[PDB]
């Protein structure tokens, strides 16, 4: 977290509000907003990122699949030597 | 375009009653004009601005809000007192002045409740209160001013106050020492003397020098005299000492007003 | 089968003397009944339970042990004070209640020394102390309750205490704030508010709701109200912030009692 | 770890008003502490616990909730009344006591709305109500206690009540006959006399024998005296007759309270 | 589901008469509530619980049953005395508490006769006795409590009692020494001192410490203070000495009550 980097965000938050205020369509967008005491909130933690487990599995299966390819290409290469 | 609305009627406005100004969630409240009659500002006690049940700002009496506005030389009118969420004195450094001022507006997006509670004194002649709202497009609570109240005893000689809350990431716009016998004050952080032992007359001269009005029986330490938010005290975690050295001439209990600032949080200050 | 033994005579029991209850190693001590006369519980200062010379639990005075038992509504008798190692209020979740309670017994197997030191006040009329032990088969010290003492300054307003020891792998059964002007308290871990700013009257109601007795000038935060050990605070090696927000009305120094829990280690907490 | 929260402010608390305690969905509510003042428990009428708009439990007045807690000898405090969803008196047979008690907690997972509606009497002096929630990890509504109200005319002589709802798969924890002239009662299912014509004095003795408190002008038929849920009446689809034979001495209107139990279903009892 | 039945009328209830409560065989008797009037509990002498003609438990007078219940702090009501076969104080170690308590219930399956005989004193004013049974599904007699009576003379000084019956495979829950001048007692098995020479005040303190009530002119040696059946004395065959060392201050004859336990046998204790 950076306080100056946040404050910029709040300064830049006002710029996008100013973009709406300049145009007539920005005013009509805000027309539907009402005032009531009924809200549907959802405040909860959320996980981020994942590295190593999917990799190890997705390195095991293709390496074997490739190795089977080499074995097939080798026997095809070796059989062409027999036809010489 | 802004919208000026006549807020819903305040329920049960009577002497000795505990009323509240419940604000509808959805938009942003820049200013709230509270009209009063049949009661004095001092008769409107324990004013609290609450977001989701949590305290944001507190005023011992409505008169403190009148003094808050008077200090910045804002328009004062008898029979009306405004809640200036948007700070008109703000000046931008890397953004426009307008952006820096509006950034303090009371956004309600994501909020469950927005209230302005207060108690009407029993001596109130015939209390009559109404409110008008100057609103704008909805925004999260975000950057807000958090007025906090503290009571400390002062001696006749030197008094030091170093136990002021230091919420991490937050800032301090100003500190108001409400006492009648304060001669000089000194402010320091980690030994560093940011404010020398300045005599009241000298401190008050600098205040007025920046378009501010000196409040009676108050020693104001304005950290945003230029209107620059980045001149305010940044409550950095590594801070080990936030001290105030008060030179008084009387033995009394002072009301220390601290204007905090920071991004409002469901689980913050 | 348990064994009830009349512990050996306590050496040099006199006013102003520093005595100790040396426990024989080999078995398990579930409860230790200390009979006293010619002296007040408050006159028995600095009570320390030591295992191998290290501190396990500490009591400023023997009166704190009386209050500890009173809180759980345990049998209190004048002239006697018991050390309840086995926690009778424990309830099993995946094991029997008996197993969960006995799991706190003071096993001595592998120990070199087991002592209960204390100082007899000089004002003691004519101190007379004897002890009886309710023992059972020997076990390692294992899971034990570790009562720790902390002193912190409380302000009139809001005080925050976030520097409480967080021994890794250990748990916190409860926290007792000993102060006369505490109005409300809030407990949070990593921003998460596990205990909202609960008013004393409300907190005390929940305590009594679980068969507990409210102690005078004390704000108890019981994390094991149901008797379930898994409800206590698990001091995860990943917790970033363990904070306490105290709303006081007085400016005093509070004695914070923290009941820790964990498998005793020769080089541990 | 449990969480103690100060529920949001109850909207429009005034005499003659119809208020509601809207509970946020997501977690589990073990207990709800309702603080009241400026109004009597009897002045809080038609208390309804609704899940998804459907009725779960009903109380003619808040005083019936006070009596419900008093009967089990739960902690009673003036100015506060708790909603014990988790049944502290439960005892496990093939599971731990804790599991059997917590199994009654009000889980909200999958719910759209969880409300506690009630009406404030017009005579209410100056009603003031607030609520605190003792919550735990979220769970489906699942096994819940369903308090149902029934009114029947009792004769001077013998009266029989066999038209009590028998929701299939559900159970009956207890039946409370609220009348002032009931001498003896007999309970039978399919001719089988599970409860002989027991005199009030004899029935009340058994109740007290299990730590229960006898309620005034009430004949309680506790089917869970031991705390064992499997002792309650299992409403089998094959049951042909569920009868109650009441021997009264007065001609009056009795309020029959039936404590049902079962897995909550959006389209069930 | 349990069944509460009004037992058949007790035949020939009159002063100086020898009556009996013949229990119908087939089910399990958890508790038997005996209502009495026109006679004192002390006027109901020689109470014997017989299974198939063999003595199970014996009470010199019905007052001893009242004291037995009082000791465990069970609900006591004037005009009624209950026979608690199921032990409510039992706590499970590897089974639930409920299972450990119900295991003491009086099962009648396989029995030919189940009786509760007693003699009504001649001085009885106008004896009136009735009984109510709290029954459950039938089970064999199985694990039962066998209260036995013994009379031994005490000296003023030390008296040793080592001739107490030691039925093989059976256990001893407790021993009650009924004498007015007992100062301290010591219990040992094969030289091993399981209970040091504990002073009455110290022994009584431990008893109360476990929710028990101290009986007048009685020194109770509770081997099941925790409610754990496996803490009781196991009368192992290889036992060579079961001794009791009583320190009295009077020369009198004491009534020694021994609460035995074991699986009931047609040809056992
Ligand atoms: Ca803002
Ligand atoms: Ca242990
Ligand atoms: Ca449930
Ligand atoms: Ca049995």
């Amino acid at each position: 977290t950076g306080l100056d980097a946040l404050i910029s965000g709040w300064a830049r938050v006002e710029q996008i509000k100013a973009a709406k205020a300049s145009t007539g369509q920005g005013r009509v967008e805000q027309a539907m907003t009402p005032e009531l005491d009924n809200g549907a909130a959802v405040v909860v933690e959320a996980p981020k990122k994942a590295a190593q487990p999917s990799e190890t599995l997705v390195f095991g299966v293709p390496q074997k699949t490739l190795l089977l390819g080499f074995g097939g290409l080798l026997v095809l290469g070796l059989v062409m030597r027999g036809n010489k | 375009m802004r919208s000026f609305l006549n807020l819903n009627s305040i329920p049960n406005v009577a002497a000795g009653n505990s009323c509240s100004i419940k604000l509808p969630i959805g938009q942003t409240y820049e200013v709230i004009d509270l009209r009063y009659s049949g009661v004095t500002p001092s008769q409107i006690k324990n004013v609290r601005v609450e977001l989701d049940g949590r305290l944001l700002s507190t005023y011992k009496t409505l008169n403190d809000l009148i003094l808050e506005n008077t200090r910045h030389k804002r328009k004062i009118k008898a029979g009306v007192v405004s809640f200036h969420f948007v700070r008109p004195e703000m000046k931008g450094v890397n953004v426009t002045d307008l952006v820096q001022q509006r950034m303090f507006a009371l956004g309600t997006v994501g909020l469950t409740t927005c209230e302005i509670k207060f108690d009407i004194d029993e001596a109130a002649a015939g209390p009559k209160l109404s409110a008008i709202a100057q609103k704008s497009v909805g925004t999260a609570p975000s950057w807000l001013t958090m007025r906090r109240n503290f009571f400390k005893q002062l001696n006749n000689g030197t008094t030091e106050i170093a136990d002021l809350p230091r919420p991490v990431g937050y800032r301090i716009a100003a500190i108001h020492i409400k006492a009648a016998g304060v001669d000089a004050v000194e402010f320091q952080i980690d030994g560093t003397k940011w404010r020398d032992l300045l005599k009241k007359a000298d401190n008050d001269y600098i205040l007025e020098q920046y378009g501010k009005a000196v409040l009676d029986n108050t020693y104001t330490i304005d950290f945003m005299l230029e209107g620059d938010v980045y001149q305010s005290v940044l409550l950095d975690q590594m801070i080990q000492d936030l001290r105030l050295k008060i030179d008084s001439t009387m033995d009394e209990q002072a009301e220390i007003i601290v204007e905090y600032m920071g991004v409002w949080s469901r689980n913050g200050f």
